[PDB]
């Protein structure tokens, strides 16, 4: 509707609009499930590449800028598929960029001291960690108009943020099915170069391809330029 | 920037001159002036090469004809000049590259013509196909001198509204008034020196928001000449 | 300064006035050559 009543006669706080508060708040970026046995769990481990272009809502927000630098905070919510918590010991290993990722439920990859791991019981309150600005360049960039050497067009490897190796501790397999929600919160934000906002459904994580057969108009349509 | 009622000038740089009208209405990208790269350990044991020879002059690109149905054009930097003059062999034989730009856009039309051209610069101008997966070709991703034509100017061939491109260093050309634009562009990267061949720091767009109109019998194609001038262009050899 | 006969065409000898100037038209496409001549004052050609 449009109830033209109750007019706000007081200016609002500029803090609200500040990039800091715009890109604050923890948010779900990934959901991993390690049930006992079915399709992809006769293993007992998971390798999750820290991916931000996971949920379009977050992504479209970032894409508003060309280059962005920031620290991140991760929190691990874990419980069985039905919300129940059991006394199961877990291990989350952080595999830094350009570092060997577990391939087996017991790869030596899990013992490497340089790959920092965090231990926590399922009953323990959520595990929290802060992962810095791993990029080799002065800032992350959502766009790279060049080539890093074509199928590898626009791919910038200077953005790789690392991987998270989850799994249950113990020689044997875990008797429980797990499903953990990964929350991420950007700290210390800085953005440069503001660009036009997305106006076409996203079709790929790596590029800005759009369904050219169906190009949608940014604003709804009406009958006449005067019907209002 | 440049329009009717402005004292005609003659800017000369090197072995080249352009008769452009002096109009103190130039666009200065992100409020910055093109300067000489701040000390970085790489150019500490390998000082940067700054050819002021035949690299600092006025490059004029082959004019483009503007017809009632033209959809737009675009150029990638530094790709555009990579094949042109010493700016090419210099940018090629030298690994790293870094430079700012004086970008001049200019129409030539009668006072009986009408049209509106938006002229903006866009850092990291990645493009996307119509799709299934398929990264754009190499001929449209890095068009070079000739440039490439826009196919879907409404989303800028990148799934993003044209309606919002003014959030970038833009400049309007409204035949009814001015007839030429000018833009100062400072080097923009995530590192002081990048690769002059692989990466294109930004793209130049010339889109006709308001189509070109005239009454038949008048020149049917309006020229759009673009002149480029490098500012404080350095190169790292690493040898 | 004096007039250069850049339009010195054999076809011009009967209507010489034409040799004092040369033409430009719309028909010409962008980037096409209009004219040329060397700076040879003392030598046969336009400068005479």
């Amino acid at each position: 509707n449009l109830i033209e009543t109750r007019c706000v006669l007081n200016h609002h706080s500029t803090q609200e609009t500040a990039i800091g508060n715009f890109f604050s708040r923890a948010g779900l970026v990934s959901i991993i499930t390690m049930p006992t046995t079915g399709t992809q769990n006769t293993d007992g481990y998971v390798n999750w590449d820290i991916d931000l272009m996971g949920y379009a809502q977050l992504r479209r927000k970032c894409e508003l800028f060309t280059y962005m630098r920031f620290d991140a905070e991760f929190t691990f919510v874990v419980a069985k598929p039905n919300g129940e918590l059991v006394p199961q010991l877990l291990q989350y290993m952080y595999v830094p960029p350009g570092a060997p990722k577990p391939t087996s439920r017991d790869s030596f990859a899990w013992q490497t001291a340089t790959n920092p791991s965090v231990f926590v019981k399922m009953t323990d309150p959520p595990a929290q960690v802060s992962v810095p600005f791993m990029s080799p360049a002065s800032a992350y960039q959502w766009f790279y108009d060049g080539y890093p050497t074509d199928l590898d067009y626009g791919q910038c490897p200077n953005n790789m943020m690392g991987t998270f190796s989850i799994r249950t501790v113990g020689i044997e397999k875990s008797p429980h099915s797990i499903t953990l929600r990964v929350y991420m919160r950007i700290k210390h934000v800085r953005a440069w170069i503001p660009r036009p906002l997305r106006n076409q459904p996203y079709l790929f994580k790596t590029n800005p391809n759009y369904k050219g057969n169906d190009i949608k108009c940014t604003s709804t349509s009406r009958d006449k330029i005067t019907t209002l | 920037a440049c329009g009717y009622s402005d004292r005609v000038a003659q800017l000369t740089i090197g072995n080249s001159t352009i008769t452009t009208q002096e109009a103190a209405n130039i666009v200065i990208a992100y409020g910055e002036w093109p300067e000489y790269c701040p000390d970085t350990d790489a150019t500490a044991v390998d000082k940067p090469t700054r050819p002021d020879v035949s690299v600092n002059r006025f490059f004029t690109l082959d004019t483009k004809s503007w017809a009632k149905d033209s959809k737009g054009w675009y150029w990638k930097f530094p790709d555009v000049l990579t094949e042109v003059g010493v700016f090419g062999q210099n940018a090629q034989f030298h690994y790293l590259y870094r430079s700012g730009f004086c970008v001049h856009v200019q129409c030539n039309a009668s006072k009986f013509h009408q049209g509106a051209l938006l002229v903006a610069v866009l850092p990291e101008y990645v493009l996307g196909t119509i799709a299934e997966n398929s990264h754009p070709p190499y001929a449209t991703t890095q068009p070079g001198q000739v440039g490439a034509v826009l196919t879907h100017p409404y989303v800028l061939d990148a799934g993003i509204p044209l309606s919002q491109l003014t959030v970038c260093p833009h400049q309007w050309i409204n035949l009814r008034t001015n007839n030429c634009a000018t833009i100062i562009v400072p080097y923009m990267n995530t590192v002081p020196f990048d690769s002059a061949l692989n990466h294109c720091n930004f793209g130049l767009l010339v889109i006709p928001v308001v189509p070109l109109d005239f009454n038949t019998g008048a020149t049917s194609e309006i020229p759009i000449t673009v002149t480029i001038a490098p500012m404080c262009a350095e190169f790292a050899g690493l040898r | 300064e004096t007039i250069l006969e850049v339009n010195n065409l054999k076809t011009n000898e009967t209507t010489p006035m034409q040799r004092l100037c040369f033409p430009v038209s719309v028909q010409s496409k962008t980037g096409e050559l209009c004219a040329a001549f060397r700076a040879d004052p003392g030598r046969d050609g336009p400068w005479q």
